[PDB]
């Protein structure tokens, strides 16, 4: 039974909203009220956008056939869960493009593509897709439309003390992420007419395929601070980011897929708060299951007493704030000149969101201290 | 951020 | 259909033949003879043996029913290929049992077990026994029984060009290792009657786990440079080895268990020549399939060109030479005291080996040249 | 020993 994709493989009515695909806050809930539940096909929709926009389609001669059908199962596969659906991989999909393609202030640049978003005429900007090559950029982005694949809603921790049989298959080494890489590329070989990548030779087939599996393994957050530490240390050497390594290219997009995979706090009020609203819906499921199953309540997860200001300080504090600030300083981060100073809009958001957060957190504190 | 850690693992 | 162990647990004709456990050359095909190839019970017993002279019943209070009965299963689901079957997986728990328990000259020794055969009188020898805690022994003991479960014949690489099912599974990292570990586990978890660590609390099941999966994955040959060099590394430094620290005890471990899933080249010339055609007729049969599926033919595995000695002089200057050396090196290589000097035999059987195989490289380059 | 490390696959 091939889920093969609807017939239209282009929705005109998307054309408007598409538009805004061009700045960080986009409006993705709006365009999932536009398509419809039902059908879910925005992460087809707005890959098919990004690959028109790259270039990408006629770069490596890709079938559009195959890729709309394996991109439809792959939305498909995707749980109606609160958090980890097939908005949040439409997300992190429009977080890399956007981390890749749009202008960086002071990044040099050295096949290659380009998108038609950008202005190759200015010369005091730069973009990641000028100093990384298109299969390289396409398994990142693959590998975003990959990195939660069939998510089960709960953490790695839960499946490791439960004794689920996704934790005794990996043997309680990345579970999730072991998970969401071996299911994609299963559901891939799977079909023929998934196949979108038939114009790629045999070797060029395995150097993607190991890129888009390391890229969806960097996702974990277990080993976030080891890429941290990893990063910092390749920034502060004084050889710096080296664009004509292999070695270096892939910790980039595995950095770029970590900023893209929890960007949340770094968009503006309202996506964050639905995103953390999500997200704390799912810990509250999975809080509920393990009361079932009789396993003590993990913190942030118990719905009799919510800390989603605590949590949510905590994670931008410890996950979101040092990886952003790494980010930055390794001089990754977009941003525009102001007139020399730079400006990000990223950084401003995560600092806002944290402030109010911090701000909730007192207010809190103060009336808990008054009664 | 003790419980934040247990959490993810760490 | 749960696998449960023939009624009588002990077989008393091996009695004689299990008092030659204490030497390295350990008789093992007369073993299998005697027991016979239908039953396949030797694991079973050779790991019954080890387990009354260690005391690890009455340690952990283990049960002698489901412990028989998971180490039969154990033994049914080795598959009767040439090489990895249950007469290595016997061969490989004796060597850990033999690395671990005999005598090391100059070994300084710190709950603990120590085996019948060890004098503990004498204060010139040491053993690993009594640096090691009895569960992380016992642990290293069920890995070295788990390290090649259910393994297919086949090489990491061979499965990886192929795109077998298991490849994709384990996204192409370790995935013979990863497989035998989950499945030994997934066997274990199955069936209540194979659970013979019902007397451990949950911390030390898990602690358990966690030593025997990370014991099965160091048996990688990918990653044997890897570890070489960490354990170099830890061993050159002024502060040595301490075993006091559970990362240098689990280094320590996995050196041991790596070294013994090897020891063939380092044992006598009749057990090494029996090894090495195995091993040869298991790469032959890889061959013939990588020949049917028109792949190109692997190195060492064209029956009709075989080169059995290059293979095992490369296996031994590349790989169990530089192994053995680190373990020497670090002084945890039984031995006597010659009178002072240190006797392996270890050693001298490998050094041995290597001058056959370098005198038949030779004879074979002279005979090809005069022709 | 470029063969053995084909076979390893180092
Ligand atoms: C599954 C990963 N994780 C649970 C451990 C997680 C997912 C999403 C968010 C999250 N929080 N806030 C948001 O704004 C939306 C996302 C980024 C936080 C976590 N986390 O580590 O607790
Ligand atoms: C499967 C591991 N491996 C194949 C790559 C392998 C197994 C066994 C032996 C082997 N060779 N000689 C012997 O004496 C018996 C064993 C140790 C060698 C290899 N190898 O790396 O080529
Ligand atoms: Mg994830
Ligand atoms: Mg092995
Ligand atoms: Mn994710
Ligand atoms: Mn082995």
């Amino acid at each position: 039974k091939p889920i093969l994709a609807p017939e239209p493989l282009v929705m005109d009515n998307l054309d408007s909203i598409m538009e805004q695909l061009n700045t960080w806050n986009f409006p993705i809930f709006d365009l999932v009220e536009n398509i419809g539940r039902k059908c879910g096909r925005i992460l087809s929709q707005v890959s098919y956008r990004l690959f028109e926009d790259m270039g990408l389609f006629e770069a490596f001669k890709i079938p559009i056939r195959e890729f709309m059908n394996y991109f439809h199962a792959l939305e498909i596969g995707y749980r109606d869960i609160p958090y980890h659906n097939r908005i949040h991989a439409t997300d992190v999909l429009h977080a890399v493009w956007y981390l890749t393609t749009q202008p960086i202030p002071g990044l040099s640049t050295v096949g290659y593509v380009f998108s038609k978003t950008y202005n190759v005429t200015d010369d005091k900007y730069g973009c990641l897709s000028g100093n990384i090559p298109a299969l390289e950029l396409m398994a990142l982005y693959v590998a975003a439309a990959m990195h939660d694949y069939d998510h089960p809603g709960r953490t790695n921790a839960f499946l490791v003390a439960t004794s689920a049989p996704q934790a005794v298959l990996y043997n309680d080494r990345s579970v999730l992420e072991n998970h969401h890489a071996a299911a994609a590329w299963n559901l891939f070989m799977s079909r023929p007419e998934y196949n979108f990548l038939i114009n790629l030779d045999h070797v060029e087939f395995k150097h993607f395929r190991f890129l888009v599996i390391e890229a969806i393994l960097a996702t974990d957050l277990k080993k976030h601070f080891d890429f941290v530490a990893k990063f910092n240390g390749k920034v502060n050497d004084d050889v710096g980011i080296d664009w004509t390594n292999e070695n270096d290219r892939l910790l980039v997009c595995q950095m770029c897929i970590k900023l893209a995979d929890i960007n949340g706090p770094a968009k503006c009020k309202e996506l964050h708060l639905q995103w953390t609203d999500g997200i704390v819906n799912e810990f509250y499921e999975q809080g509920d299951e393990e009361a079932s199953l009789g396993l003590p309540i993990s913190p942030f997860m118990d719905r009799s007493a919510p800390q989603l200001a605590n949590l949510q300080e905590s994670f931008i504090s410890h996950i979101v704030g040092p990886l952003c600030n790494s980010y930055d300083s390794a001089g990754l981060m977009p941003g525009k000149w102001v007139e020399r100073k730079i400006y990000c809009q990223i950084t401003q958001h995560l600092l806002q969101n944290h402030k109010m957060w911090k701000k909730v957190i007192e207010e809190e504190q103060r009336l808990a201290g008054i009664e | 951020a003790e419980n934040l850690y247990q959490i993810i693992g760490i």
